[PDB]
RNA sequence: UACUUAAAAUUUAAGGAGAGGGUAUCAAGCACAUUAAAAUAGCUUAAGACACCUUGCCUAGCCACACCCCCACGGGACUCAGCAGUG
């Protein structure tokens, strides 16, 4: 009865847990576009030209 | 609806920083700190002025007042309550969020008590436990015992108020409860014994001519300005309780006179004032200094 | 088109010796500072360089650009231009030759030859 | 520097070890052996785990079943005594390659390539199946394949958004106020784009370890 | 060292004294020593009651989710911290002891109320 | 007494006073100037009061001073697109010369103090560690905290020795 | 750890702005260069080459070593420089 509820409550748990990660690498790569060329990035390096 | 004049009210800060005054040789008194041998400069008198302009530039952001806030509302929140738990663990958690770039009142500080719930953090454990990960130059974890009334009582004694106000600047939030304790306390203190000259030329004079007119007691300082013949800065407070208190029987007696300068003291004394007698008297004996000698 | 590795990307020296083929020694100088005595002097480094015509003299002040990929052990650079040939130094302010602090051909004229 | 000076033997003892294990390569008629009396590995001397010994008394290896089969059992459909008893829906290989090896003197023992359908969903590319070594496969037979394959799938229940965590959840709703957001919509994890394959799936066997020729 | 192989993990780190532990959280290559190279320290847990009765986590949660993000992978001990604070679901086994835990004093009580009628037949006796 | 003259230039002091931080794309800065004259004698002081503090502020960009190869003083940087910009310092003073190649070459005060940001994001004041790299190397130096049980013995409840012999007695 | 294509941690190889122990009674090293018809006669060095001697350093830690023969196919005098312990 134990290792039942346990055995699904880890699958459950780390379905949970994979979600987060995933969400939480996509911000990490959103974050690093957006300083590699986003508005600011562009605008800055042209200023610098003229 | 006429708003309400605030602390930070261009006009409000105009008046009390007016009657506050300026004294270079206050504001910049020695402190009692590890010293370093002077350095000396020859100057003309054209320099000499410039000098001293940028020591009262200097001297204006030293007597930056401190806010004036209402106080904080206590924090009661629950994010969740996992009952499961219960009983799994003896002691509180605080949990603080330490990422550097949050301001501290957007921080997010939980506690998972014993019981199953978390919780928001109250506002005593916010300002203890970002004292803990920031630590401020000057703020103590743990509340000092020099705010405790007794202890307080002894700085009053020795004429320490500027002190008192700055020490709870240090240690407590402006919106916080000791916070708004301390210096009501100060400023009360300040009004029976009729020690106002301790806190002028600093920061802490603005709050404490806005209590006073917040809580209709403005007469000992009008008395105090007027016997000091700094009648100027009297006028401009009965400037400032005709303008936060404007449906007041002494607001609408001077627009009825159209009254100005020192007619308006004159007013304050008859309509609203606690100890009009007394006003009076100190004005009317200062006209006669004043008249008599020139 | 992605550039040398070696951070001399752009190195000024001066001619030191020319007797390899189409190669010249160069040594460039930079500022050091001593740290006991706070004070700047100069550290020498020999550079090689290709010179593909055999255009350099020893003495003449020249501009090396770093090679994308070394041409050989010691071969790293090339000859970028020549700022200033021994004594056919070219004013750069007038453009006029001049022979040491002085005009061989004055500025107010305009030989145009 | 200039005076670290070149290490001849070290670079041909490397060649040399390389060159021998290539040579000496053991093969799987060697590497898996099994003394059934004490099941214990003759190569290493390696005792199988506890729960494993009821099957390698009780249960045949893959090319065992194949061994006795023409074409090595090319087309047909194996299945695992593992499966069988954890799974209800058919899990099984549809046999494609098999290469025996040839040392072993009854070819039972050898490497094998199918198509899996596992829990009765269908891979679409043959791979190589692993743990072929084990004790655990069953043969099924041709007339029975119809039943066995029957398989009809049902609704999928598993929830497919979950809320945050608490204070997860608090962090996401607090930044939309302060960017101007006004929503009363409540946070939800995505679960689909990461869904987890049962613990007992098949793995891959091209990138799995082989055991080295040094005996213990 | 010079290591090869391995993932970046998020673990305590011991500290402190004898009978006082104290944790760094760090971000750390798994194959460092407990309390060697690190690559950040991302918070501290003092497993110790303070004055007040309450014991101390800080953790970065913008620096945590950035090596989340990189594939640090996470301790059992930390999981269990993330869990409590809010920011990660209960761990499975958090429940499962806690269950453990209830079932365990249900048997003492019961025990107990056993044992108390033992005793009251005892009186019964006299 | 210190050595040479002015000897304030060999001063920390006096090599950070320099201003002139130049922008990436500046790699040399040769510098023609003559020794004897009349019209090159900001030029002179240039070199002997300002070369030191722009190579203090600018240790990567390579400075080579050429003495009497000209009849006028210049200034010639070198970029690493390959651009060459030439100044000329005649009639002007070490001051002077100074604040025109700040303007042209030289980077901003807003763009230095965002690099200086930079470099300190990962020091966080709550973090715990040796003193060159943290403020506090443990929890027990906090305040309310539990202190060390160095500078104060702890309860004997909180001690493994003494949990070992109840368990022991149990 | 993600995608059918990208964020990290950790390494390896080729290098070089600058810095980096002692002895100059170690003053020459002796192929240590370039070109690319295969010729030219060069390269390093008193701004310290080369030779020898001594030493762990860069310290949230790093580097080298793992019975000996720098290495370890091989050979040999054949293993605690893991914990405790012994001569
Ligand atoms: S140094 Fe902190 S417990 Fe001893
Ligand atoms: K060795
Ligand atoms: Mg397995
Ligand atoms: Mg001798
Ligand atoms: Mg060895
Ligand atoms: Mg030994
Ligand atoms: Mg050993
Ligand atoms: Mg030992």
């Amino acid at each position: 009865a134990e290792f039942f509820v346990l055995t699904e409550r880890y699958r459950q748990y780390r379905e949970t847990v994979r979600a987060l990660r995933l969400e939480f690498t996509l911000e990490v790569r959103r974050k690093l576009h957006e300083a590699r060329a986003g508005v600011l990035a562009e605008r800055k390096a042209q200023q610098a030209i003229t | 609806e006429v708003k309400k004049p605030a602390f930070m009210d261009e006009e409000v800060q105009r008046i009390l920083t007016k009657i506050t005054g300026l004294d270079l040789q206050k504001t910049f008194r020695p402190a009692i700190q590890p010293l370093k041998p002077p350095t000396y400069k020859l100057m003309t008198q054209a320099q000499l002025e410039e000098a001293t302009r940028l020591a009262v530039e200097a001297a204006k952001v030293r007597l930056k007042m401190p806010p004036v806030l209402e106080e904080r509302k206590p924090i009661n929140d629950v994010l969740a309550e996992d009952k499961i738990l219960e009983g799994t663990e003896t002691n509180k958690y605080v949990f603080t969020d330490i990422s550097y770039n949050i301001p501290h009142r957007e921080r997010f500080i939980v506690v998972r008590e014993p019981s199953g719930t978390l919780r928001k953090a109250s506002w005593e454990e916010r300002d203890r436990v970002i004292q803990i990960y920031f630590p401020k130059e000057g703020r103590r974890v743990l509340p000092p015992v020099i705010f405790k009334d007794e202890n307080l009582k002894t700085m009053y004694s020795q004429d320490r108020h500027a002190d008192v106000l700055n020490l709870c600047v240090a240690q407590f939030e402006p919106d916080s409860a000791e916070y708004i304790k301390v210096h009501h306390q100060t400023y009360e203190d300040i009004d029976r014994h009729g020690k106002y000259e301790l806190l002028r030329s600093t920061r802490h004079f603005g709050g404490m001519a806005w209590y006073f007119v917040n809580k209709k007691k403005i007469d000992g300082l009008l008395i105090d300005q007027i016997q000091r013949d700094l009648v100027d800065d009297a006028t401009s407070l009965v400037q400032l309780y005709h303008m936060l208190h404007p449906d007041g029987q002494s607001a609408q007696e001077a627009k009825e006179q159209a009254a100005e300068g020192v007619d308006l003291i004159k007013v304050f004394a008859k309509t609203e004032a606690q100890r009009g007698a007394y006003i009076e008297l100190a004005l009317q004996t200062y006209q006669e200094i004043v008249t008599s000698h020139s | 088109i992605v550039r040398s590795s070696v951070h001399a990307k752009w190195v000024v020296g001066k001619v030191i010796g020319t007797a390899m083929i189409k190669t010249a020694k160069v040594r460039a100088t930079r500022l050091v500072l001593d740290p006991y005595l706070l004070k700047y002097f100069n550290k020498r480094k020999t550079y090689f360089a290709h010179d593909a015509l055999q255009q350099c003299s020893v003495g003449d002040i020249v501009l090396l650009r770093a090679l994308p990929v070394p041409r050989s052990k010691h071969v790293k650079h090339e000859l970028a231009e020549i700022i200033f040939k021994v004594g056919r130094v070219i004013d750069p302010v007038t453009g006029k030759p001049c022979a040491g602090t002085a005009y061989l051909e004055s500025p107010l004229s305009e030989p145009r030859e | 520097r200039k005076k670290v000076r070149p290490r001849l033997i070290a670079e041909l003892a490397r060649r040399v070890r390389a060159l021998r294990e290539q040579r000496n390569q053991p093969r799987d008629s060697q590497l898996y052996a099994l003394d059934y009396e004490t099941l214990t590995r003759p190569h290493s001397g390696r005792r199988l785990p506890v729960r494993a010994w009821a099957d390698v008394r009780r249960e045949s290896r893959l090319l065992q079943l194949l061994a006795r089969l023409p074409l090595f059992g090319l087309g047909r459909l194996v299945t695992r005594k593992s499966w069988l008893w954890q799974h209800d829906e058919p899990c099984y290989w549809r046999l494609t390659r098999v290469r025996p090896d040839y040392t072993a003197q009854n070819l039972d023992h050898g490497r094998a390539w199918g198509i899996l359908t596992f829990k009765g969903k269908s891979e679409d590319t043959a791979r190589e199946i692993e743990q072929v070594m084990y004790h655990d496969w069953r043969l099924v037979p041709k007339h029975e394949e119809e039943a066995f394959t029957a398989f009809t799938a049902k609704p999928e229940d598993r929830l497919n958004s979950v809320p945050y965590p608490p204070l997860l959840r608090a962090m996401i709703l607090a930044e939309r106020q302060k960017n101007g957001d006004t929503s009363v919509q409540e946070p939800l994890l995505n679960l689909e784009r990461t869904r987890m394959r049962p613990w007992d799936y098949p793995a891959k066997q091209e990138t799995k370890g082989r055991a080295k020729g040094t005996p213990v | 060292k010079a290591y090869h192989g391995g993932h970046l993990t998020i673990r305590l780190a011991l500290g402190g004294c004898t009978n006082r532990p104290f944790y760094r959280i760090v971000a750390a290559h798994n194959k460092c020593p407990r309390d060697g190279r690190f690559v950040e320290q991302l918070g501290s847990y003092d497993p110790l009651p303070n004055s007040h009765g309450e014991k101390l986590v800080a953790l970065n949660l913008d620096r945590i989710r950035h090596w989340i993000g990189c594939g640090a992978h996470l301790s059992k001990p930390m999981e269990k911290l993330l869990g409590l604070s809010g920011f990660f679901p209960l761990h499975p086994m958090m429940i499962t002891n806690a269950e453990r835990l209830r079932r365990r004093r249900a048997r003492e009580v019961l025990l107990a109320s056993q044992k108390a009628e033992s005793e009251a037949k005892e009186t019964e006796a006299s | 007494p210190m050595k040479g003259r002015f000897p304030i230039r060999r001063t920390l002091q006096y090599l950070g006073r320099g201003d002139v931080v130049f922008k990436e794309s500046v790699k040399i800065m040769t510098v023609n100037y003559n020794t004897y004259g009349e019209l090159g004698e900001g030029a002179r002081k240039f070199v002997f009061f300002n070369i030191p503090q722009i190579q203090y502020k600018n240790p990567w960009v390579q400075i080579m001073m050429f003495k009497n190869m000209t009849p006028s003083p210049f200034l010639r940087f070198y970029l690493d697109s390959g651009e060459q910009v030439l100044v000329d310092v005649e009639t002007k003073s070490n001051k002077e010369i100074m604040e025109h190649i700040k303007k042209i070459l030289g980077k901003k005060e807003e763009t230095l103090r965002e690099e200086e940001l930079e470099k300190q994001q990962r020091f966080h004041p709550g973090n715990f560690g040796p003193r060159k790299y943290c403020l506090r190397e443990c929890m027990c130096e906090v305040e309310g905290q539990v202190p060390c049980p160095g500078l104060v013995p702890l309860p004997k409840e909180m001690t493994g020795k003494y949990k070992a012999a109840l368990k022991a007695s149990t």
